[PDB]
């Protein structure tokens, strides 16, 4: 089983402040990883795939980085619409697995 | 004169410069081409030199033999041959019978050598 | 514009069998590579993958749910159905139907297969296990 | 009495083909001048007097041998380095944001086979064909394996001197106004041919030799409409061609090594490829060319049409200058009539094509890599490959079109003055002599 | 007394080995007949009067070069053809809808190197092996890359002429009933061998040279039991074979311009291929062979058995005609016994094969494309390769078996009337000759 | 007559027909094979031709030197050697002495080479 | 009066370039000496009395010709061997159960549609992390520059001798002088049809299994005072050197592609230790003392110092080997580390590392993969020469430093072909006399 | 003496051993290399043998000519050439005039054959 993890599971941020989260894997999963945004009680939405290519239509505030086993999602500037849960998914090989989730709270 | 510079001149004049012709007779795509080219040049020279060798004219530019001339090969006068016609034009007159003349001179040399062998 | 729409029973009794089914319009699942799968999220918990069905009918399931999960496709009517048995109270969650992708390559020496992350997601439906 | 006598070293020869080989002046050139034997700095060209020779450049066999050497050298230059078969992946393209270019995108394997990569490139419309609906396929991947033209070598037509093995000789005709066939009365012999540049141009002879005093026409049978009519000019017509597109170059590694080169973003405004030719100089040339044709046959009006039409590899002028192969539309030149009485350059639209064959060989294909930055080019038009259209009985005017469709005839315009013969240094003749015992 | 004397152009020779070159009589053949030098207008054989010397076909190196030359030509004709390396994908087979054929389905990459294609084809069970039982694998896929022969070039045994360079000559034995190693009479010399057909086959020589006037049995050692015994027939035993399966060929492109052919479907009921031979002719012809065999050694108990056993390539009779390769159960022929005292067609079941290793090479594997439509052919059986296993006391009985286990001996039956020697025309002898100053 | 047509005839008769024998003495797989074969032909022709050239019998079919015959090489009479002998049989009789005989003509040739120096 | 006359077969020669062919005593060798003409067991090393000849090993074409032939033979021997292109895949590695790296990766089995996981051990020199972020994913070295080609396990790299013989009409002049410095008028010269058995042993910074001087240390250099020119030293006696690969490797074979086998290192039996070479300290001590003394003659009363290379790539900064298939890389800092003056347990251990992905010709087009050799392997050879370089960018003052140079494989063979030179004989000569031809 | 064993001896001493020197002139990478080297020897030997043939010296180790010795080529006395210097240093003296000397020998020889033809 390809177990996935991500930190911090919960964090407190501020309006307009840069913030980033990291996702770690139990082994090398190449760059076949993506991230998803999920509003409270809503369908998830993809914002970056392959850990580097930003999803079309999403603003440039989000960005991806890392590879092999250490991945990370960076947000240059926060905004009020960022209230959501971010999940990291790996698609290197079956079975598919999601991350532990990361909730953001704006102070 | 230079190499082959007397081809168009008269046979008599060309006979004075026969040595110049004989002396001048002699990524890997070009390598193989040139290799076969050299082999073709060597075999071509030996082909004609071999005939000259068995006729007893080895190492001789001008050479005579015991075979008499046949009027059937050519009825032209001696003067007209050595003073008016050229080597290039003269060769066309003996395009035929050239292979036959070689047999007569080569076979005559064999029997002639045998006669000298017993005499010696 | 591609869109996913899932449906199924909102309430199911425990220890019974249930079937969910989602429809798609932007794809036909027969364009040499399109896939579709199901994911679930309990109230306030993280996401959880359930199964994936590809264009060639190949099916993949989770390690812990391989004993009670089934996936089937009806290309003639553009539908994909999931069947799950042994309904337990902890299974109550929000189920989503998302489209996946697959790619292949042949470099003479050997066949290479690559998976992709889900891009489109449905509105989702909540299933409650009550006696 | 007259006895036979054999003569050695006789200056006589006979027409016959041989195994010709290269020679050139002193690894990075497709013609492989480094591998070819060096040429003699002073070729001893001997002049002949009173000799006449029957020349027939159409029946000449050395031209076919040269055609094989050029093709053989071409394969020997492409085969060593990287091949381009992995690029047969499907292509997703769209129009460029800034007609003839398509912003193609496709999935490809990086240096490591297990990892993939998404790239973007700008391929010409001629090098892309639809497959469906914004999906396309690379042209020629349904007929032959693509071989990327190795950038470490250059396609500059460096002249190559053609020699013959010892014991043979090449007869060089030096008579002014001597057409392809006839008895040359100014024959000369030389060990090797002069510097001949193997240009790969078609429909127009570029950087070739020029006439001595007047235009000359060559054709085995001028009356036959199916036979090419090679024309040589006395004064050259300068032609300049350019591609204003900057065309930045990028590179990606397809598997281990094999650094593939592709076009990046076009810096500046996009523009089409074109060529320039002086109107007065070109128009004046046709006046004399038409006059020469009129003087030969058909003492009436002469007209030039814009080719016959068909594939771009046959009905369009092509050249290699600049490192990228061009495909120009010469319809703007052969658009005039000529009766018995009788800043400003003419523009010719052109299209670039990377996937090419240049020899009508459907079994092999080559991809030309992009050349960064604008490329400047200039050449001298010294000949033409005309084909009179004879589909109907001529009445008062004849139609001439720049046909060709054969690569052997392209180089025949340069080897018209050569013929290979084998020396026969052994002969016989009569003489009043008697060899003693 | 006497003195020495050296001669030239002497007619003497020594048994030596030299490099032979082919001269195919007058592109479309595996032996590259179009590439060999043109054959002579007529065989210029010179009869050697009063000459008698030893011959040995079991020691001459010419047969070895024939085997190696044929091997090189076979490989040379396969390198330019398409290779089936990507066809090693697993196969899912089931029984045919209409026992030796399997309806196998597999996946392959289409012309685009991104999309996969599912196809269905029929493969003979001999060339398909299981993995554990619905999944199978192609034979030789775990040994070497499968290569497909070009469908436009046939494997017909077109005759070729072997020639020696100048200075070397081949002696031709022309003694009627010539057995082999020993003295020969009526010798003749020629610069090139006659038209020899490289008829590849096992334990049966097809389209070979018939005996002069009587049955000939040859072997380097008849007393040796573990050695091959070649027999030549004076009359031709016609053999007729046919594949009644109406095969319909289909094709797909595994790569750029790389077409692959396979058995698409069969019309009608599948029927195993077979070979016919007149029972009367074979019975009478085989009886004559037994009589000559008894003359050399043993009396009565002339028994023939059904091969030895083991691999199919050696046990069965290798045969090819029209493109397809046949392997027949020759047990119906070599099943009899005789003594001094002494419908109508014998049928031999045959199993077609597609993957073959001609020349028994593990490093190379050939794949003959399927020929569409019904294929029938006929040939003349002119020679048999027999072996004996009489290691036990042959006081009462012994037997013979077909085989050979080697392809070199196949051509040995045709080159039995040739021997290459080196000519050294420099001779010496005493004579009453004195040299002068 | 023809090439090798007098090999089996009597020893003396074959000597009058040596000129014919002396005259007749001269895809990718065949290209290299044919090239090797052609080179071998020229090499074998020059090999024997070189011996006669250095022995002073350059291009001469029949030639004799100052070597006195030795009884160890042979003892047959002259009549049987020339009228009742075959070339193949004679060569096998003196095959071992062939190389030894070559040494004698070489030594005798040196004698003339030494003597011809002071004659100048 | 006098008249001109010509003489054939005259003894005279000239310096000229010519092709050379193989020749050796006597299948499974990289040099393919079995498909070569055998050597003559009677070398006609005829002595030439009173002749004086000028030899320049730095200009003969034989060394350059041998360099191309060796490279050609190497490439030719690899053309039929299996290619290792599929190995260029993601390599997940972990520390061995420091110099080795236990890696796991997916491999294409015989069935092209199936992949198999394989465990293998790769030296750290042959592995380079693809992503610096995580030292878990690794990419084989030389994978981003050329295709990997595996050496055939049947053939071996043994340096069997090969005699370089010229065609007829050419001769090889051998210098018999004891102490030929490599350039000069060799007083003792002899003519031989061709050279002796030349062993093509590939090495760097040291000459192994080579020739030895007669009784005096020979220091040959085209320009002893230059820095960019290499200095070749030849020893009078051999200095035995022996190495060992203590790792008891277990070779495993897995077939990839259509019947093409691949060899790799399996599990190590027992303890794992670094490869090393031994050399007697006492013998090496006296060797440098004699070598430094001879080298001091070219610089007067000056001290000599030895340093441990100049630094750079491992291919040129360390000694090489061809022991039974393996390719060692020994750190020679333990030898070229000392000082000498005018007046002036016993073993030196050289740490070594093994690298499989090699080139040995400084070429970026082809890559060599040496298959592992099963079981413990020992290697012993004789040191006969050293490749030195004069390290100096200031005034010579009172000391001059020297380092083991090289960086060019041509110098390796120059140390063995110095005794020969190819010349073309001109048997035609014209001279006058007092005789006139008759007419 | 062995092959090329008289190179260092004087001119006269070297002229006594020309016969041995004249007699001694005759996987895939090695095969092509040997073929290229073997044909090179044949071509090299033919290069010098052809010149000796046209000069009327075929098969003669010691051959005389009719070209007078021009003093410009060398003014040294006969004793110095035939008793003090050797061939190694003598070749370097006439290296410039070697080519011109060959031309005169050809012209003189050619004129000799023509004169013999008319005389006969
Ligand atoms: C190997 O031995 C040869 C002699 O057989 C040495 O040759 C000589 O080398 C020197 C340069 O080192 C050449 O130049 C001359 O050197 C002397 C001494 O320094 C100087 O007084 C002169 O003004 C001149 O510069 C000299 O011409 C040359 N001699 C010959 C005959 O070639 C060679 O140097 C030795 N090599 C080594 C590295 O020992
Ligand atoms: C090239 O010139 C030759 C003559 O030098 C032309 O050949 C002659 O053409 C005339 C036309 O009236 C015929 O009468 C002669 O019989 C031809 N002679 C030969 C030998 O063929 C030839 O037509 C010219 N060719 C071109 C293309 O201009
Ligand atoms: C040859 O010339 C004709 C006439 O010019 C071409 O036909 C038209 O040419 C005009 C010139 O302005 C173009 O604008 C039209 O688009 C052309 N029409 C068509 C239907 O082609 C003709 O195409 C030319 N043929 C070739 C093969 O170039
Ligand atoms: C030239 O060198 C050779 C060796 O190459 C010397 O010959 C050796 O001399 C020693 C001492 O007399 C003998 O023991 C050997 O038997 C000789 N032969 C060999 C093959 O070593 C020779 O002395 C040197 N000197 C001269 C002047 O030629
Ligand atoms: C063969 O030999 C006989 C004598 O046995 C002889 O008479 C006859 O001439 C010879 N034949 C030839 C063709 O020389």
């Amino acid at each position: 089983d390809i177990q996935m993890t991500q930190s911090p599971p919960s964090l407190s941020a501020s309006i307009g402040d840069r913030v980033t989260i990291t996702c770690r894997a139990s082994q090398g999963i190449s760059n076949y990883l993506a991230w998803y945004q999920q509003k409270p009680g809503k369908a998830p939405k993809r914002l970056v795939y392959d850990a580097s290519t930003l999803q079309g239509g999403v603003p440039s505030r989000f960005s991806g980085s890392g590879s092999g086993t250490y991945f990370s999602l960076t947000i240059s500037s926060l905004q009020p619409e960022d209230f959501a849960t971010y999940y990291c998914l790996q698609h290197n090989s079956h079975p598919l697995t999601f991350g532990g989730g990361t909730k953001v709270d704006i102070k | 004169l230079g190499f082959l510079g007397a081809a168009g001149s008269t046979m008599g004049a060309a006979s004075i410069t026969l040595t110049v012709q004989a002396r001048n007779l002699l990524l890997t795509h070009w390598g193989i081409k040139q290799l076969q080219a050299r082999v073709l040049a060597v075999e071509h020279y030996l082909r004609d030199q071999q005939l000259l060798g068995i006729w007893g004219c080895s190492g001789k530019l001008i050479c005579c033999t015991n075979v008499p001339w046949n009027s059937s090969w050519s009825n032209k006068s001696l003067d007209e041959i050595w003073n008016n016609m050229t080597w290039l034009q003269w060769d066309k007159e003996i395009n035929n019978y050239t292979q036959l003349i070689y047999r007569l001179i080569e076979e005559s040399q064999n029997q002639q050598e045998k006669n000298e062998k017993e005499l010696l | 514009q591609v869109t996913l729409k899932e449906s199924g029973p909102a309430l199911v009794k425990p220890t019974q069998t249930l079937t969910l089914t989602c429809t798609f319009s932007g794809f036909s699942l027969s364009t040499s590579g399109m896939a579709v799968g199901w994911i679930r999220q309990p109230p306030g918990k993280a996401l959880e993958w359930l199964a994936n069905i590809y264009w060639d009918g190949d099916t993949y399931y989770s390690t812990s749910l391989k004993s009670r999960l089934t996936i089937s496709k009806d290309t003639s009517k553009n539908q994909v159905a999931l069947k799950m048995t042994n309904m337990d109270p902890v299974d109550t969650a929000t189920y989503f139907c998302a489209r996946g992708e697959e790619s292949f390559y042949e470099d003479d020496y050997g066949q290479m297969e690559w998976l992709h992350s889900f891009d489109a997601w449905g509105q989702g439906l909540r299933v409650t296990v009550s006696s | 009495n007259l006895w036979v006598t054999v003569y050695y070293g006789v200056p006589v020869w006979r027409d016959a083909d041989t195994t010709l080989f290269c020679a050139s002046d002193a690894k990075h050139n497709v013609w492989a001048t480094h591998a070819c034997v060096p040429t003699d700095p002073n070729p001893q060209e001997i002049h002949l007097d009173n000799v006449t020779e029957k020349f027939n450049m159409w029946k000449n066999n050395m031209v076919e041998q040269m055609h094989e050497d050029i093709i053989s050298l071409w394969d020997q230059s492409l085969k060593p380095c990287v091949k381009l078969t992995p690029l047969c992946v499907t292509l997703h393209c769209t129009n460029v944001t800034s007609e003839g270019l398509k912003n193609c995108s496709f999935n490809m394997t990086t240096e490591l086979r297990d990892k993939r990569q998404k790239v973007y490139s700008l391929f010409y419309r001629l090098d892309i064909v639809p497959i469906n609906g914004s999906e396309y396929r690379l042209i020629n991947c349904n007929t032959s394996a693509i071989t990327q033209a190795c950038p470490k070598v250059s396609f500059e037509p460096i002249p190559i001197h053609y020699c013959t093995p010892a014991g043979f000789a090449i007869l060089k005709c030096k008579d002014e106004g001597f057409n392809g066939t006839g008895l040359c009365k100014n024959v000369s012999t030389v060990q090797c041919t002069h510097g001949i540049k193997p240009v790969v141009s078609t429909q127009l002879l570029l950087n070739g030799s020029l006439a001595e005093k007047n235009i000359i026409i060559r054709s085995e049978n001028i009356t036959n409409n199916a036979k090419i009519i090679i024309v040589q000019l006395v004064q050259p017509v300068t032609i300049k061609c350019i591609r204003p597109n900057n065309n930045t170059v990028k590179s990606i590694r397809i598997g281990p090594g094999q650094a593939f080169y592709y076009t990046g973003d076009i810096i500046g405004d996009i523009r089409q490829a074109h060529c320039n030719v002086t109107r007065s100089r070109w128009n004046k040339t046709l006046q004399e060319v038409a006059e020469k044709l009129r003087t030969y046959f058909g003492n009436k009006t002469i007209i030039f049409a814009n080719s016959s039409g068909g594939d771009l590899e046959i009905t369009t002028h092509s050249f290699n200058c600049g490192g990228e192969f061009f495909y120009c539309n010469t319809s703007g030149l052969f658009n005039s009539t000529w009766y018995v009485n009788s800043n400003d350059t003419i523009t010719l639209p052109c299209r670039i094509k990377q996937i090419i064959n240049m020899w009508q060989r459907a079994g092999q294909a080559m991809y030309a890599p992009p050349i960064p930055g604008v490329i400047k080019c200039e050449s001298n038009i010294t000949g033409l490959l005309l084909t009179r259209d004879g589909g109907k009985d001529n009445n008062v005017n004849e139609t001439f079109r720049p046909g060709g469709s054969d690569m052997r005839d392209n180089w025949r315009s340069e080897l018209y003055k050569y013929k290979v013969v084998e020396i026969e240094p052994l002969g016989v003749a009569p003489t009043r002599c008697k060899r003693r015992v």
